[PDB]
């Protein structure tokens, strides 16, 4: 999980 | 003929329409952006889902700010008079109101301007769906347990989280709105209204998505969608 | 039993649930703000279709932004158990994110991370639905001649206006989105979901008002609002 | 028509  | 109803938008043009998907991983290496790990399984599978739904899927990758703002002028000045819709999926970082190009951003007022009802008159009355993965901003939800018409109608803004927040990617899996929004589609384009796969959509982020990460910051966090519609009409993919 | 489906929100609870409506007319001189002739209509239109449905509606009038805070923070505070959902009506001058008190100004997000899905648990999976009636700013619309959840799920903002745009207002009439909601409402309560009666409050709006001036700047414009949803279930004000 |  990685945020944009 | 017998009475008639004018409450959905005319789905049975020769054409659905274009569906362009801008889908940005790499980003300049003076910008300071991360790659976008996961960006690449969301593009593919927008471009299998509208595909069965008749868009005729453009592609593209890793656009600079200017190829952006270039392709959908140019798109914007294509005759769509044959075509019902028109569809552009964002795919990329962002914050409340841009989205990034490879090399600096873009106001996202610039981009649908374009398509305006005065500026692109063979959209004018015609659904402008507007998809956008990308963050809008820095913060984190921590959950908790259980005759004229308007220049700015029929555009819809599909946006993959709230106001203000993160938005968030798997590298693995792709995008958790995007993942959530083909597979509703895939479901549900046969059968229900726009509105009503949207929020499925939304149902789906909110339950089924939760961070996991060794940063207790960005641990056990959540996300909703949110659906921005100045759309006038019903939206059936399909028609009669 | 048989097969359940869940796709829509539980309205049978014993009570439909608070309907609050914020009417600010008239403004401290010193703020330099207009009186907003024509709200009274708009109140009292709100007041019998939200009667219709069963919702306990509480009207406040010539509200201070102190006032304001108070008032949804004690709303926030009562037990909604109850309770089936829960509205806000408000009826002011505004900008992009704020809404006037009748001193100084409001911002919008004080006013619902009072009913977050953590913060009111009484209202936790209950829809929560804020109503606006202000700009959002002074731009005009020309026309075109033709199991966690997220603390910010279960909202739906629906705005009379696209986002920086200003928002009309007739001072014998009514404002135009507050007049066209009810009418929807009134005649689609009981057969339509909420998101297909905003959809057509989105057309009557923008097809059926066009502004009067003698004011070459303010003449001949129009509007379209602004359905912003981060709804997870389909909402019918009616259940069986 | 006024402005809100």
């Amino acid at each position: 999980d990685e945020v944009d | 003929s017998g009475i008639s109803l004018d409450n959905s938008y005319k789905m049975d043009y020769p054409e659905m329409g274009l569906c362009i998907i801008i889908n940005n991983k790499n980003f300049h290496k003076s910008t300071g952006m991360t790659s976008r790990s996961g960006t690449d399984v969301d593009a593919a599978n927008l471009r299998e889902t509208f595909r069965n739904l008749k868009y005729e899927v453009r592609n593209k990758n890793d656009l600079t700010r200017e190829e952006i703002v270039e392709l959908m002028r140019d798109v914007s000045k294509e005759d769509h008079s044959k075509r019902s819709s028109f569809v552009c999926v964002l795919l990329s970082h962002g914050e409340e109101g841009i989205i990034f190009g490879t090399n600096g951003p873009v106001d996202l007022k610039k981009i649908t301007n374009f398509f305006r009802g005065d500026r692109c008159r063979s959209l004018t009355g015609k659904p402008k769906l507007f998809i956008i993965q990308a963050c809008r901003g820095t913060e984190l939800d921590c959950g908790i347990e259980t005759h004229k018409i308007p220049v700015e109608a029929d555009f819809l803004y599909a946006y993959s989280t709230a106001p203000g927040y993160y938005s968030w990617r798997n590298s693995k899996d792709g995008s958790w709105f995007i993942q959530s929004l083909c597979a509703m589609l895939k479901q549900y384009a046969d059968k229900l209204e726009f509105m009503h796969i949207l929020t499925r959509v939304n149902r789906k982020v909110a339950t089924e998505f939760e961070s996991f990460s060794f940063d207790a910051t960005f641990h056990a966090k959540k996300q909703i969608p949110c659906i921005m519609s100045m759309l006038t009409k019903e939206l059936y993919f399909y028609h009669h």
